[PDB]
């Protein structure tokens, strides 16, 4: 388990921790979500998102 | 844009258009309520520039559009039109008034610099723009799309008679019909990182759109990320 591995499989970002651990992250206007790898919207219309139904 | 297919509604919301004496002179990338990012070439001139959010077919009024009007250009410190006028090509506008976030209106991501240089290494990434859809040819009505792969760096060099700095990379198609062209310039290059879009690099420009042995030639966005993020700050 590494960032250098599938990116520690973190969604977005990752930073390699202490005890061969990884510490995951995400952009503005998301939050790290209880799995510790997804990145969930934190606010109404967070960047980068499609949102319109493509249907 | 050049071989590429037309996008649905809302697909890239992040897109601008800039208008001036000319429609769809160029496009632009909403960093922010308040901030677009664009290539400097295509606001060099004091000129004024309506930027249009919510754009989708560029001769029909959809409800979606959003009309600003640019209070002020920030080209980067470095850009200097007098000596190269596709070098350090980004730049800045600052809108009038807020634009009003919805499902049609939705900001880029932009990593950091590290992170941007990753995603720009996956390959591939999405252009769009309302630019010429032949070499020479019309302007699109309804936005248009289109996947391009990253050129190496000494295919890129051997394909033209102009400098191509490090602040650049080439995407396209060694077979030509799929490509940016004039118009474009100045709109998002995006990558896609598990359904979320992030800012890899600004469009800027190219010689025979689409021209087999020629590509489209970008601006590096890792490079100006940290330029962004402070000149942006709400
Ligand atoms: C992919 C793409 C291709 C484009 N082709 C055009 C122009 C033809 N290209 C030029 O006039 C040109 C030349 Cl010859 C040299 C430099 N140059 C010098 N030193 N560094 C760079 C720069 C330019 Cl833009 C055009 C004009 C009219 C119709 C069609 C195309 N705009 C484009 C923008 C994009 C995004
Ligand atoms: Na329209």
């Amino acid at each position: 388990v590494t960032c250098n591995i599938k990116n520690g499989r973190c969604e977005q970002f990752c930073k390699n921790s202490a005890d061969n651990k990884v510490v995951c992250s995400c952009t503005e206007g998301y939050r790290l979500a209880e799995n510790q790898k997804s990145c969930e919207p934190a606010v109404p219309f967070p960047c980068g998102r499609v949102s319109v139904s493509q249907t | 844009v050049v071989g590429g297919e037309d996008a649905k509604p809302g697909q890239f919301p992040w897109q601008v258009v800039l208008n001036g004496k000319v429609d769809a002179f160029c496009g632009g990338s909403i960093v922010n309520e308040k901030w677009i990012v664009t290539a400097a070439h295509c606001v060099e001139t004091g000129v004024k520039i309506t930027v249009v959010a919510g754009e989708h077919n560029i001769e029909e009024t959809e409800h979606t559009e959003q009309k600003r009007n640019v209070i002020r250009i920030i080209p980067h410190h470095n850009y200097n039109a007098a000596i190269n006028k596709y070098n350090h090509d980004i730049a800045l506008l600052e809108l009038d008034e807020p634009l009003v976030l919805n499902s049609y209106v939705t900001p880029i991501c932009i990593a950091d610099k590290e992170y941007t240089n990753i995603f720009l290494k996956f390959g591939s990434g999405y252009v769009s723009g309302w630019g010429r859809v032949f070499h020479k040819g019309a302007s699109a009505l309804v936005l248009q799309y289109l996947r391009v792969p990253l050129v190496d760096r000494a295919t890129c060099l051997r394909s033209t008679k102009f400098t191509i700095y490090n602040n650049m990379f080439c995407a396209g198609f060694h077979e030509g019909g799929r490509d940016s062209c004039q118009g474009d310039s100045g709109g998002p290059h995006v990558t896609e990182v598990e359904g979320t879009s992030f800012l890899t690099g600004i469009i800027s420009w190219g010689e025979e759109c689409a021209m087999k042995g020629k590509y489209g030639i970008y601006t590096k966005v890792s490079r100006y990320v940290n330029w962004i993020k402070e000149k942006t700050k709400l």
